[PDB]
């Protein structure tokens, strides 16, 4: 087969969709899947990324049950370490009393460490397991739960709700519009204030839209470029040549070892700026 | 290694002796003096110098001054 | 259709280029004094913090409407419905 | 690429997760940490209590 | 026709990436100083953030016309209508 | 006829862009400077915010007649008349 | 006959908008230390003021040339008279 | 359709240029002052290193996504379907 | 495409990755939380001196 | 003639356009400079003043060969006399 | 074919071209403050020297990608594949 | 012809126009730092004025080349020849 | 066949052009730091002088793989044998 | 050959622009420096000269080359003989 054609099979997810020969149905290749409308679930993003939550939860709750109290157990000293650089990370950014945040913050970086981890290893080793264990050697199946948009989407949208919930309780309705069109330019008189009213809306509203979409791209920019920069190493082995195949396994190893920098720096960015962006829904600075 | 630290006053002397590291706050930021820095003349804050010694540490609370 | 189209493959590129050649030299002029002012001030390194990310929603802003346009012309088109 | 409804389900599994570790995986291991740190500052205050 | 409407894709890229290409850039400017003067005189924030906003108004006003134009430039063109 | 128009699209664009692009840069620089001197000597803003306004008359002054070349270029095409 | 008059509001838009582009960012960095100064020494700003136009009159002495050839290209076309 | 390829790849040009460009020189200023902060003070070289990846976070944000949609133009092509 | 020569190949980058993660990535974290084991020991421990 | 006339009125908008952007920058670095000598030293300003027409003549000396050639294609024309 | 093959020749030019831009200043603003840094702190080099390097990994990330897509680009061809 | 005729005119505007944008620049940076030395220590006017003919040889070496070049092009024409 | 390369002698002078401008510019930054670090310290010199060849060849790193792949187009160029 | 000796005469524009436009302003930023220097501490003016020397070889080495070439392709032509 040509390089275009292993790229392009890659580049394709799992999709489920209502198929009218029966209730299940799964889509079997590239445009009957863009064909599918938006009610259709990739089997393959949420699999891995239901998976990986389960397990860090598994580690995590075998540890929480069994809480030495004084010396902690070899699993239990790595979870307090993560417990205490969360709650540490949380009281240098926020004030409050909100017990919401680290939780919240802990799960969003240990969870996107792993979502991102099952990366470093082959690119097709999983992919033709799975088309093995299933019984079908073309099967689109990809591993990486943040190298597909809606999975970083659905991360930033469920941070987004969160940051909106808490700025009307603590304001109020009243108060969150008010800081949405009185600030930050204002004046001592109404027929000023009027004039100012669009130009504060087309201030804080294009900035706070700002925050869900970028969180989403910016995780997946990074993940995605990765992959498929994995990928096209990969395709340099397929000529069977020495002195490429030479090359190839010297740029997978080099690009390996660059990727552990940015596996940990994007996790630890989305749980900043989550942190950072849920912080500034408690306080007010005009 | 160790540099040479003074704190002086109009009166009389407060500290002397080699030293590892000095802590200052300055006119414009803090700073951090070891042995061998470029030639520096600043004024200081009213605040505590620190004085890292091979290793033991010394603190003295200062009222102003200039730093040489 | 094929030059409307392949315009189009230009004029992303331009809103998304643009829009990162700005931002990553805004984010480092800000950055490059926040952390200046962090070395300055060891007691205001959190009022500074805050401080900055008021800064840095201004900063993105306006490459976030062309980041965002950009999308829209790679997945769908208002030209081509212009025949 | 391609948009879809898989969102969905990694944010409700995501809210539902993030409601159970605040009630699960914090609070025993937060608890275990306050503990040892009473226990430093009484151990602490004990020498002070005695040198008085 | 195409020429026309294939070069309003262009024109439209061209305002709004000029435009975030500017402000992204004033703001690193004017908020990088903004933080210097922080760090210095903290008793002067609440003061130094109202002058921020004088100059953001003087620096946002050619931007806003630019996106505005390249808008409706998009959703309505009075070039096609012309020929 | 779609030359002429076409093309009359890219240079509003110009006009307008590279306006923004150089005012929007300009007032970060002056701005800059502004919000130094008022955390330098606080008795003399009423001053300097005066002296700050003669200057952004000057910085303006060319952006001003670039945009209002391209609202005319815009509304009633001088160059359509030409051919 | 398009041609000439489709690249000429390009090369109008040239001399306008590179002018304008260079004496916004010029003014910003001759007023941004004049405010500086300014605010160093309160009772110079007189004397000041009077230097900062004679500076004036060099920084925009080129680009009163660009858009003065601008406007005489956009009104009476010397070139469209050679073909 | 070769119009529509070949823009394309001019397209991913200017997408991962740009981005790239924007990335080294907002580097090269955060990176900078880094190194100026760390010279101040060594026992702080740790909390100004936890900060700067912080703000790497807002510099390096619009380059990836430009990174990723030219990634996704190298191979497939949401254009060509467009005709 | 000689696929079998590919994952071969990736194999051995992945085999040297985790050779170099157990020369020098792995060493300080895994004995990081060894300290801090012994850390919270003395800790604790302290604390108990002082108690009797 | 007509692509050789067309190309004419671009390379004048060059040959000015970049004399007044390069022009308005360096007046703004070089008068910046002057106004900061005369802020610290006011008795140094005859002095300053004539050694800045010294280094005037030197920076505007190539510009003004850009706009005598571009003068010089616009009035006349080497390129239409071979055809 | 041949639109596509020399198209692609001069997006080899610009992956390289501007990533050489790039990488050149943002090591001249990286390295100008190492060298100022050590003269502050001629002690503290070796620690500096480490700082520095960390963020040279940084700056040569982004470039490195778009240079090894040059490569792919002069021995190999994704784009001719496409017809 | 016509193109090899045509494509000269933009040559020499690019030849000359970027080398008097260079230069313009140039010597404000450097005509800057010459009158903040003249302030700071006048009784070293007549060195430093001569140090700064020495730097300006080597920055107008390559200009001079440039506008050399350029006029070659305008009064001969080594493409014409089809040579 | 002449598009492909007239196009590559375009390549070819963005590929060492761009370097040229990226090199000059930062060895103006990096060794501007140098003098002044040797002004400070002048019995440092020797040490700053070394610590900046370190810089030098991290600087020139993406220049050289231009210039190096600039003159295998012009000698062997690999987009002639692509039909 | 008229496309690759047209686009020739462009390639050499483009190698000598380019290279005087980065030489101009790296000597602008070293030379600041070096009279800075000399204005700073007068008795070093031996010293600081022979390194300004230094710098200014790895200066122009890139546009030198950039030079060459642009000559070699003015008065020879590989282009031209690979057909």
């Amino acid at each position: 087969e040509t390089a275009s054609g292993y790229i392009q099979h890659h580049l394709q997810n799992l999709t489920f969709g209502r198929l009218p020969n029966g209730d299940w149905g799964f889509a079997h290749t590239a445009e009957q899947a863009k064909e599918m409308g938006f009610w259709a679930f990739h089997v393959d993003t949420l699999g891995w990324s239901v998976l990986l939550g389960v397990v860090f939860l598994f580690i995590f709750r075998l540890a929480a049950k069994k809480a030495t109290s004084g010396q902690p157990g070899g699993l239990q000293n790595f979870v307090e370490v993560m417990v205490e650089f969360v709650d540490t990370s949380v009281k240098d950014t926020f004030h409050g009393r909100n017990p919401l945040i680290a939780p919240l913050a802990l799960t969003v970086f240990v969870w996107i460490f792993l979502l991102n981890l099952i990366d470093l290893v082959p690119v097709d080793y999983l992919p033709m397991l799975a088309a093995k264990i299933t019984g079908d050697e073309h099967l689109f199946f990809r591993a990486v739960a943040t190298t597909d948009p809606n999975a970083t989407l659905g991360l930033s949208i469920s941070v987004f709700a969160l940051i909106v919930f808490y700025s009307i309780k603590v304001k109020g309705i009243g108060g969150f519009l008010g800081e949405l069109t009185l600030h930050p330019f204002s004046s001592k008189n109404i027929v000023v204030q009027i004039l100012l009213i669009p130009v504060n809306f087309l201030l804080e509203f294009v900035t706070l839209i700002a925050k869900p979409v970028s969180l989403a791209l910016r995780l997946f920019g990074n993940m995605y470029a990765g992959e498929l920069i994995f990928i096209l190493i990969a395709v340099m082995f397929g000529s069977g040549m020495f002195l490429l195949s030479a090359l190839g396994v010297a740029l997978n190893w080099a690009w390996a070892v660059f990727h552990i920098l940015i596996i940990t720096l994007q996790a630890f960015i989305f749980m900043m700026l989550t942190i950072v962006y849920l912080s500034m829904a408690h306080e007010d600075n005009h | 290694i160790t540099v040479h630290c003074d704190i002086v006053s109009a009166e009389a002397e407060i500290f002397s002796g080699l030293v590892e590291m000095v802590i200052a706050h300055g006119a414009l930021g803090d700073l951090g003096i070891a042995p061998g820095h470029a030639p520096l003349i600043t004024d200081l804050k009213p605040g505590p110098i620190r004085l890292v010694k091979q290793g033991e540490q010394e603190v003295y609370y200062i009222s102003g001054g200039f730093l040489e | 259709m094929e030059t409307v189209v392949g315009l189009t493959a230009i004029a992303v590129a331009l809103l998304i280029g643009l829009g990162a050649l700005g931002t990553a030299i805004g984010f480092g002029l800000l950055g490059g004094k926040f952390l200046e002012g962090a070395a300055r001030q060891p007691e205001m390194v959190p009022m500074l913090q805050v401080k900055m990310f008021i800064v840095a929603g201004l900063l993105d802003a306006v490459t976030m409407i062309g980041v965002g346009i950009a999308l829209f012309f790679t997945f769908a088109n208002p030209f081509v419905g212009q025949i | 690429m391609n948009i879809n409804a898989t969102l969905i389900g990694q944010s409700v599994a995501f809210f539902i997760f993030v409601l159970f570790c605040m009630k699960f995986v914090w609070p025993p291991v937060i608890a275990a940490l306050q503990e040892r740190q009473k226990k430093i500052a009484d151990g602490l205050d004990a020498a002070n209590r005695a040198a008085r």
